[PDB]
RNA sequence: GAACUGAAGAGUUUGAUCAUGGCUCAGAUUGAACGCUGGCGGCAGGCCUAACACAUGCAAGUCGAGCGGAUGAAGGGAGCUUGCUCCUGGAUUCAGCGGCGGACGGGUGAGUAAUGCCUAGGAAUCUGCCUGGUAGUGGGGGAUAACGUCCGGAAACGGGCGCUAAUACCGCAUACGUCCUGAGGGAGAAAGUGGGGGAUCUUCGGACCUCACGCUAUCAGAUGAGCCUAGGUCGGAUUAGCUAGUUGGUGGGGUAAAGGCCUACCAAGGCGACGAUCCGUAACUGGUCUGAGAGGAUGAUCAGUCACACUGGAACUGAGACACGGUCCAGACUCCUACGGGAGGCAGCAGUGGGGAAUAUUGGACAAUGGGCGAAAGCCUGAUCCAGCCAUGCCGCGUGUGUGAAGAAGGUCUUCGGAUUGUAAAGCACUUUAAGUUGGGAGGAAGGGCAGUAAGUUAAUACCUUGCUGUUUUGACGUUACCAACAGAAUAAGCACCGGCUAACUUCGUGCCAGCAGCCGCGGUAAUACGAAGGGUGCAAGCGUUAAUCGGAAUUACUGGGCGUAAAGCGCGCGUAGGUGGUUCAGCAAGUUGGAUGUGAAAUCCCCGGGCUCAACCUGGGAACUGCAUCCAAAACUACUGAGCUA
């Protein structure tokens, strides 16, 4: 780079990446565990999964990591799918 | 924001001023949404000083349109007229 | 620009009036003006029809003293303006400024009425106006300057145009030196030798 | 009320004529170039070719009212003395963390024949800064840069250990608005800084009340962007077949959002002579030039949209980027090196090499209008405002004026008398435009600061917000525009042409030679056509020449042509798509007609005004933009529907 506010956007970049990776990964983390739980055939653990689940994926909507459509999304269809799992 | 402000008409040495609502993004003289009125910094004979229209004004405030420094001065000056 | 050089040997080739000099003795004793000039001067030469256009434009331009660029920009304006343009061409070329201090009868030729206007010696409505092509609206008092009303030049040209005869629509105060245009001249006020549709003709082509 | 009102032909095929038919010419225009020549001003314009490679210089920073740290003045006082240090304080400056901006403004037209542009629409979306409402801004924690110390390096710097700040980061406290969950319940945030103060606990440290900025959740408004549908958008059929994620469905995934957008199964679909696929070429539009119009050519300036940023890819940061002076990887080419590794991207403004017929200064300032940052001073701005070079274009003004017959001298021709250059020259007499010199001299300038005064929110003459008053205060252009005076006609004309078309003729020199030429054509011993002289004609600070478009060309003929003999009827039938349709009654309302409504951006074109001494140029109002879409009414003709009739 040239400008120093070039520079140090860049290396804000850099941190802000750094940090942003590890709460996608999180939220990953913690909707992959539903869908598997819902996969296998549960529903106890599903229940469980579902519950420790949303308050991550409601704070994470709001602290501005993934936007809040995304995340209404993804507690509607998966509620779907465990109240059709319940019958 | 959008903003009300000046576009330089006119010839060289001899200004004219457009009093422009534009998206503050934009050119001195780019694209706009409606012009309110003019500015003549020369006047002489039967040219006028300045005027405006008033309720457009009045509209484009009233959806919170930030006006430069000298257009909200001359139209403060043509509302006390 | 302007033209220079004789201004007699124009009115042996044109063979016409075609008003270049003072007018102190005549017309004729001067140049024989009845020939065309060069060696080749005694055959009237028959001329084409685009020789009749091309004569009496060079007649009219001469007369006046406009150059063509201006003649022809003043064509144009003249078919813009509506009613019969071949009239409106000479209505709106004889308000030219340098025409009218001549015809007021401040100046003893038109070169010389050129002379005073570009000089500066020659006012509209007390402001200095010295461009020899101000189109002048009618109501304005043309009037030389206080400190120049006491020039004999003018004094010589205005006792000279005395007899030239009368137009009849100007108001004209001859003590002050002061000029006034009321309204346009019509087409049977000037000279009605020269036709005006030749013209048009000749720039319809 | 005005918005237009407009159309020319000539030359050339023949011994001569009429027709057909091609070629050439007279006009208007260029971002133009070349040759001869050259005084000035105003307004504009200026790499069309190599999106070829690039030296140096400049073109994006800002905030101490976010945060530690270090620079810490002036001082209230002390020591010894006249200098320093120190207690308490403290005005300035900034390396780093942090917040905004860098996605705007600026450049270019490579790619792109349709994920672009233009016209009309519509449904499933997002949106910082701006405005209007609503509800809040409570309590904790773990780090880290800078800063020390050590190692390593040529440098950029990298690494180990220690400690610190916040409006940096993450839990915790509740949910008027929100999210999902069917009712049921559940889910999800905040940051504090600056100015004052009545009372209260208390170090009015602080708590508490107010204001200013700022922060959080949400509804709405604009502003901007994303997505879909119908119609239009160059040439070629000597390009006739193209497509397997291809066409549709179901389940899931994904995006802010609909969708084969992605995936697994289900069936074999989809597009195309109304031109699909392929090849070549090219940013599109408003508009520009021509034309009487219909049309034809075109996309220089200015404005809207799109695409790109040495070449090829990819993502991160954010409200917004696949990012024009950001990151990463690979490549080509130039450069440094300690050989370990590094650096670069002028299609930003001047500049250079090269290419070319050809396109300019390595100039000023934030003075003004905008932009970014901050509350306010203020900084940054090759955007912008001005200068430089250039007859490139348009417009305007100068090189003077009157008299002047002895019709002066030279030149040219002659019929030797004379004519012609020619009032032209000389002579006599006048003004100072422009340029030169000197002296006056507006307008682009809004505002900024200091003090007072009056109104308003609290609970308060406290702060601040708002009006006004008074003092002070700035220009690169710039020696401004403009004004006045002074001497002096002083000081500043060239180019083409003269056989016809086309305005303008004689002589001399060669003798089908030398040469001219847009088309007919001139020249071989009186050339108005060659080369020169005189004399004229045409334009004029320009004049010609070349290249390019339309016109004339009714010469691609819709307006508006033709086919027996000039070019032009298939050798002849049958017939597919398509085009066309005898007559009556009735219906419908697609064509058709009238009207209303929305749009057709601004500028440009047209009409009437205003300003610069006029014009060029600038500018107000109107007219216009034949187009497109949505409705209402009519039924003569065409189409569609039903029932007939016989030519
Ligand atoms: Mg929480
Ligand atoms: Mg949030
Ligand atoms: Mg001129
Ligand atoms: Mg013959
Ligand atoms: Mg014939
Ligand atoms: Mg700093
Ligand atoms: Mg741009
Ligand atoms: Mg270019
Ligand atoms: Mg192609
Ligand atoms: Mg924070
Ligand atoms: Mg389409
Ligand atoms: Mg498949
Ligand atoms: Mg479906
Ligand atoms: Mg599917
Ligand atoms: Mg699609
Ligand atoms: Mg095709
Ligand atoms: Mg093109
Ligand atoms: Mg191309
Ligand atoms: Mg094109
Ligand atoms: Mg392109
Ligand atoms: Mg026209
Ligand atoms: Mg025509
Ligand atoms: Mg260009
Ligand atoms: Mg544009
Ligand atoms: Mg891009
Ligand atoms: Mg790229
Ligand atoms: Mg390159
Ligand atoms: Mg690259
Ligand atoms: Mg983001
Ligand atoms: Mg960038
Ligand atoms: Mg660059
Ligand atoms: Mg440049
Ligand atoms: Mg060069
Ligand atoms: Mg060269
Ligand atoms: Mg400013
Ligand atoms: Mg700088
Ligand atoms: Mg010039
Ligand atoms: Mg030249
Ligand atoms: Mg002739
Ligand atoms: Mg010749
Ligand atoms: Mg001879
Ligand atoms: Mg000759
Ligand atoms: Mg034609
Ligand atoms: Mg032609
Ligand atoms: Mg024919
Ligand atoms: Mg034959
Ligand atoms: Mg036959
Ligand atoms: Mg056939
Ligand atoms: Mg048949
Ligand atoms: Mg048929
Ligand atoms: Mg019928
Ligand atoms: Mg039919
Ligand atoms: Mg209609
Ligand atoms: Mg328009
Ligand atoms: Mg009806």
């Amino acid at each position: 780079a040239n400008t120093p506010s070039a520079k140090k956007r860049a290396k804000q970049a850099e941190k802000r990446r750094s940090h942003n990776a590890s709460l996608r990964s999180m939220v990953r983390t913690y909707i992959k565990n539903v869908v598997k739980a819902i996969d296998a055939k549960d529903l106890e653990k599903a229940q469980a999964a579902f519950t420790a689940a949303v308050p991550v994926i409601d704070r994470m909507a709001d602290k501005g990591i993934i936007h809040k459509n995304k995340a209404a999304r993804h507690k509607s269809r998966l509620s779907g799918h465990i109240k059709a799992l319940s019958t | 924001m959008v903003t009300i402000r000046l576009a330089r008409g006119g010839s060289k040495k001899r200004p004219f001023y457009h009093l422009t609502v534009t998206n503050s993004r934009n050119a001195r003289d780019g694209r706009f949404v409606e012009r309110i009125g003019f500015f003549n910094p020369v006047a002489t004979g039967g040219e006028v000083r300045l005027s405006v229209d008033q309720e457009r004004a009045t509209y484009w405030l009233g959806q919170g349109a930030q006006p430069s420094e000298r257009v909200a001065q001359l139209l403060k000056d043509a509302a006390k007229a | 620009a302007r033209y220079i050089g004789p201004k007699c040997k124009l009115s042996r080739r044109e063979g016409t009036d075609l008003f270049l000099k003072s007018g102190a003795r005549a017309l004729d004793s001067k140049c024989k003006a009845e020939n065309v000039p060069g060696q080749h001067g005694q055959r009237r030469g028959r001329l084409s029809d685009y020789g009749l256009q091309l004569r009496e434009k060079q007649k009219v331009r001469r007369i006046y003293g406009v150059l063509e660029r201006q003649f022809r920009g003043y064509y144009q304006e003249a078919s813009r303006r509506k009613g019969s343009t071949g009239e409106n061409l000479l209505q709106l070329l004889e308000c030219r400024l340098d025409n009218v201090v001549y015809r007021m009868g401040f100046g003893s030729t038109r070169s010389e009425s050129r002379q005073l206007v570009s000089h500066k010696a020659i006012t509209v409505n007390g402001q200095t106006v010295n461009i020899p092509s101000y189109q002048v609206k009618a109501g304005d008092v043309v009037a030389v300057r206080e400190k120049s009303k006491n020039q004999l030049r003018i004094a010589q040209a205005l006792e000279l145009c005395g007899q030239r005869g009368r137009v009849e629509w100007v108001e004209v105060d001859l003590d002050k030196k002061a000029g006034t245009f009321k309204s346009a001249p019509a087409r049977s006020d000037l000279s009605a030798d020269i036709n005006e549709n030749l013209i048009v003709e000749l720039y319809s082509k």
